[PDB]
């Protein structure tokens, strides 16, 4: 399993939450809620509506250029199973984790200076 | 020529390349090594039907899906696979590459540390903004008089 | 004269009357048949019921279309703190039950 | 006699992968029409005397209302046996991860985010159990040993857990723990004001 | 179909109660049994 | 054998009879309007639904000329009531589409347009051979 | 040696499986029928893989791939995509593509040397195709049909097209891909290629009612056993062609 | 005014997506595609006066001229102008990438 993210707002979506969205060109929609669907069914653009991941990223309120960023991805190239690469790995997420939240309450501050 | 005919002619008509070469053709070596299989055999291969058949049946026999697997050290096949870690997924994580990027940003983390960059830093400020603050309360009140009256 | 087009009747007859629980705890009815060549052990135990939430199960079924996939599966918690034993009754079989 | 004065725990009687029956009295509705209470089906738009009612209560001898018809009354608070229930997990209350599975590792405990909707968090022992029971949130439950052995396959299959939900059930929640939370809003303004 | 109460549906459901889930059953019997037991004589 | 499919894990069915659904295949068929669904049991005043897989009965109120005098057999590939599949995931398609087929299964058209849903996919494997996006 | 099988008794095995020259991918059943038929012809020579593709069991139709690499869609899961690179070797190259028409199986198909593709393959794609397999990439149509891993099989040694392909459309494919096409039927007069068998260099398994004339047609064109060669299906077996499907 | 406003948000009376115009204007096949799935004696003029940006058939190219000097052609062009929102767009909100070796 794994936890994917909404469309419209950019939240966690975990299993069993939402819903998806099937168009007939071949592209899914997933949603975490039906507020973010019912706003997606009537058209609103995400990036105008302030309450989402989209609004904030066009803003410039969220921390967009990290180098703590550039270590999660959608790996289309699978790696052999290694127990030791998955511990180190698992290491490696709690510590960029606390960086990360370290270089987000700078970049909160310089904002709120 | 009638229809008919002409389908027929076409399931008959073989194509070949204008240039008359050939592609190669990747056999493994072991093919021809192969025993057929024979059911009247006493000696054959003991195939996955067979131990289905000896463990219960289909729809009770329970497959070994890792038993399969290949890997580095045969006595990781049966780990559980860390999949999901503090609302965050590992195989999003997961890299090859990984000590030298966890190195290099624990370099660029103490060359940042050096350089300041976590470094965090007046009374007469603070008595004007509590007169500031005393007015705005005073002027609350006023309005919440002037809403009675 | 007959009903014109069948249809089966509504609500189970087995579960009459459709009154309130003379009581708010639950009643045992019936406590599994014993049998003295098993070690003793207890047959019930007490909870109470908080909530519900939702899993993911690997699932180990052969010969259903969900075998060796993972479903989401609702489920309820029952808060269960330890029972103090504190006493003891003995029955007797009597032609009155 | 030995077990006087002393505390059992749910572990002792009851085991993982068990199937059990469950006992308690369902959720009370009050009084309710025929419609609702035996599922009948609905008169025409602006049936005189109204519609959410049964027709004929009798056509036929007796000169009786006869105890099968469907008729108004309690619905709900009814004595319920429910069977063939399986345990997901007996979780330990002094076990900090108590929701945590093997492919899971995040350290946390059952009680969603907020507490459970009108009952509170569990800090005991709990059981888990598939799908649904009669009873309602703070109610009494009596949990029993199945009367007779079982038949099906599903009380031989080994449950393997690999996530469990404990985002808020007061709205739609999409964080397991509060650090999430926190790590998907980032800084607020409350935070620098403190 | 054969209804609940068939005689064969019967005598299908005795040679799975006496073969499969009864060596189970009795296995976690002992262990719930054991583990009482120690709470007893504690 | 009749139409009804097995190994079809229960699923809200969001066609009942009486809807006019989309024609996803090339077999000259515009709509098809369902008028039976294969393996519907006994109820009083309920009407036949089927979803996603299913076989229905249908016959052709927009199309080539040919096509209108018969009842066809036809699938039910795309629907648009939300349904959930055993992952937990509820989702539904843009429009209600199926495509005409034999009893056995094989298809009139020779071509789908748009996606079908994994349920006929796997229970028919000439509609599943004959899809360009399975969803 | 063209074996005839049947999944759960339906006659459309490249529907649930994929065979290459360097592995096998078999839809994971109720049995181990189908799992067993291409043990007992592949005795661990090649590694045979029980997969399961975006929780479906049609994988034969959701994957493509050739000895060199394999190509999944976007939906497979993170788990499916780890249980198919620790089932396979390292030589074999597994890649998850984005593309839009996800029915890989239906929309590629390859040998070892070349692949005919779906004509509306996105750019991207194509180039994901020509370096994880290998091979060059041509936007074709067998009979029209776009679908062009559905309607045709293809090995090395040659090629089995949909029965309606015109002459001169063979002759030029056969130009294109460099080896021997034949347009035949499987199943009983089915035109499902694809959908109805696989096939590599030294295997076939076709479904249990492909009748004995085009068995043998697909024995000769795919060079199957002692003796087989498509210049039999016009010299000696051409009575038996023109009897059987005049 | 909208044409019954109660069940505009219903599936069955769902319009054509901002992206998808956007595909529409930058690739004729798509537009063709779309095209494809409908029939042409059955749409306003015959099909022949068709504004991409709006998704919509006219009756007439005096229609269409006409419609074009309206606030909601313009508002579906300043739309464009500003973008449709993507997944590209929607991954790139929460600095998620795809890795493709
Ligand atoms: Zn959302
Ligand atoms: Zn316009």
């Amino acid at each position: 399993m794994r936890i994917e993210n909404c469309f419209f707002c950019g939240r966690p979506a975990w299993p069993s939450k939402g819903i998806t969205f099937m168009r007939n060109d071949g592209k899914a929609f997933r949603f975490c809620r039906s507020k973010c669907h019912k706003n997606f069914k009537m058209k609103r653009n995400p990036r105008k509506l302030k309450w989402t991941k989209a609004y904030r990223k066009n803003a410039g309120k969220e921390m967009v250029v990290d180098s703590t960023l550039q270590f999660a991805a959608r790996r289309n190239v699978p790696v052999r199973y290694n127990r030791e690469l998955w511990q180190k790995t698992l290491k490696a997420m709690e510590r960029i984790s606390e960086i990360r939240a370290r270089r987000e309450r700078v970049f909160y501050k310089k904002r709120m200076a | 020529i009638g229809t008919r005919l002409q389908e027929v002619m076409a399931r008959i008509h073989v194509a070949t390349p204008m240039d008359g070469t050939t592609r190669e053709t990747f056999i493994p070596e072991a093919v021809k090594n192969l025993k057929k299989y024979d059911k009247n055999d006493p000696n054959r291969r003991v195939l996955a039907r067979d131990i289905e058949e000896a463990n219960g049946g289909a729809g009770v026999f329970n497959v070994d899906l890792r038993k399969d697997w290949i890997l580095e050290n045969p006595e990781w096949k049966y780990d559980k696979i860390p999949e999901i870690f503090d609302g965050k997924n590992v195989y999003d994580y997961i890299d090859p590459d990984i000590d030298a990027k966890l190195q290099a940003l624990e370099e660029e983390e103490e060359r940042l540390e050096k350089e300041g960059f976590y470094d965090e830093d007046d009374e007469e400020e603070e008595e004007i903004l509590q007169k500031a603050e005393y007015i705005r309360e005073q002027h609350a009140l006023i309005r919440n008089e002037a809403k009675m009256r | 004269s007959h009903r014109k087009y069948e249809a089966p009747r509504h609500g189970s007859l087995a579960f009459l009357p459709r009154k309130r629980a003379a009581r708010h705890r639950g009643r045992v009815k019936s406590f599994p048949k014993d049998d003295p060549k098993k070690p003793v052990h207890l047959t019930a135990a007490m909870g109470y019921k908080a909530g519900m939430t939702t899993i993911v199960r690997d699932l180990d079924r052969p010969g259903a279309k969900a075998h060796k996939k993972e479903v989401v599966e609702a489920v309820t918690i029952i808060d269960c703190p330890p029972m103090v034993v504190v006493g003891l009754v003995g029955y007797i079989e009597t032609p009155r039950g | 006699r030995s077990l006087f004065e002393k505390p059992v725990t749910i572990d002792t009687i009851f085991e993982k992968d068990e199937m059990i029956d469950v006992i308690a009295v369902t959720k009370g509705h009050g009084f309710v029409g025929v419609t609702a209470r035996w599922g009948t089906k609905k008169l025409p738009r602006k049936t005189h005397k109204g519609l959410r009612k049964v027709a004929c209560i009798g056509a036929w001898h007796p000169s009786h209302v006869q105890w099968t018809v469907a008729r108004a009354g309690q619905m709900g608070y009814h004595h319920r046996t429910s069977v063939n229930h399986k345990i997901y997990r007996i979780g330990k209350g002094d076990d900090e991860a108590n929701a945590s599975t093997e492919t899971d590792l995040t350290k946390k405990k059952i009680t969603p985010m907020g507490g459970f909707v009108r009952y509170g968090e569990v800090n005991n022992d709990y059981v888990m159990i598939k799908g649904s029971v009669p009873g309602v949130k703070k109610r009494i439950m009596t949990l029993r040993k199945s009367l007779f052995t079982h038949t099906s396959r599903k009380a031989l299959e080994k449950v393997e857990l690999k996530w469990i939900d404990t985002s808020s059930e007061f709205g739609h929640g999409a964080f397991q723990t509060a650090a999430e939370k926190k790590q998907f809003m980032g800084t607020l303004k409350k935070d620098l004001q403190t | 179909a054969k209804s609940a109460r068939a005689s064969r549906i019967k005598e299908n459901h005795q040679r799975f109660k006496k073969n499969i889930a009864g060596p189970v059953e009795a296995a976690r019997l002992e262990r719930l049994s054991a583990k009482l037991m120690a709470i007893a004589q504690a | 054998k009749r139409g009804a499919p097995g190994g079809k894990l229960k699923m809200t069915l969001g066609l009942p009879v009486g809807a006019i659904m989309n024609c996803a295949d090339n077999s000259g068929a515009r709509n098809l309007y369902i008028i039976a669904v294969k393996g519907a049991g006994a109820r009083l005043n309920r009407l036949p639904a089927g979803g996603v897989g299913d076989m229905v009965m249908a016959t052709v109120k927009k199309g080539k000329p040919e096509l209108r005098k018969k009842v066809h057999p036809a699938v039910i590939v795309r629907q648009a009531k939300p349904w959930k599949r055993f992952d937990g995931v509820f989702l539904y398609f843009e429009d209600n589409a199926g495509v005409i087929v034999n009893p056995k299964g094989e298809m009139k058209g020779s071509a789908i347009t748009g996606p079908v849903g994994k349920e006929a996919a796997e229970l028919w494997p000439r509609i599943a051979s004959n899809a360009g996006v399975v969803m | 040696m063209a074996v005839r099988a049947q999944f759960e008794n339906s006659n459309e095995v490249g529907v649930f499986a994929t065979l290459t020259n360097s592995y096998c991918l078999v839809a994971l059943g109720a049995s181990e029928n189908f799992y067993s038929v291409f043990e007992a012809e592949l005795q661990d020579v090649i590694p045979i893989c029980r997969t399961t593709i975006a929780g479906t069991r049609i994988i034969g139709r959701l994957t493509a791939g050739n000895r060199k690499g394999l190509l999944v869609p976007t939906t497979t899961t993170d788990q499916e995509l780890q249980h198919l690179r620790n089932s396979l070797p390292d030589d074999i190259r597994i890649q998850r593509i984005e593309e839009r028409l996800s029915a890989l199986g239906n929309v590629i198909v390859c040998n070892d040397h070349t692949a005919l593709i779906h004509p509306d393959l996105e750019r991207e794609t194509e180039e994901i195709i020509a370096d994880v397999l290998g091979v060059e990439v041509f936007r074709q149509t067998i009979a029209d049909h776009v679908l062009v891993g559905s309607y045709m099989a293809l090995s090395n040694q040659g090629g089995l097209v949909h029965p309606k392909t015109s002459i001169q459309d063979q002759d030029e494919l056969s130009s294109l891909l460099g080896v021997p096409l034949v347009a035949g039927s499987v199943n009983r007069g089915s035109n499902v290629i694809g959908g109805g068998m696989v096939v590599n260099d030294w295997l076939a398994v076709t479904g249990l009612d492909t009748t004995a004339p085009e068995l043998s047609v697909i024995e000769s064109v795919f060079r199957l056993g002692e003796g087989a060669g498509p210049g039999a299906i016009n010299t000696s077996m051409k009575n038996t062609i023109v009897e059987s499907f005049y | 005014g909208v044409f019954a406003k109660r069940t505009m948000t219903k599936t069955r009376r769902r319009l054509r997506d901002l992206d998808q115009i956007e595909r529409d204007l930058r690739s004729p096949r798509h537009l063709q595609q779309y095209k494809e799935t409908k029939a042409a004696e059955d749409l306003p003029g015959l099909g022949l006066y068709y504004c991409i940006e709006c998704a919509k058939w006219f009756e007439s190219e005096t229609s269409l001229v006409g419609h074009r000097k309206g606030k909601p052609h313009k508002r579906r062009l300043k739309q464009l102008k500003e973008g449709a929102y993507t997944h590209e767009e929607a991954m790139a909100a929460i600095g998620y990438r795809i890795d493709n070796g």
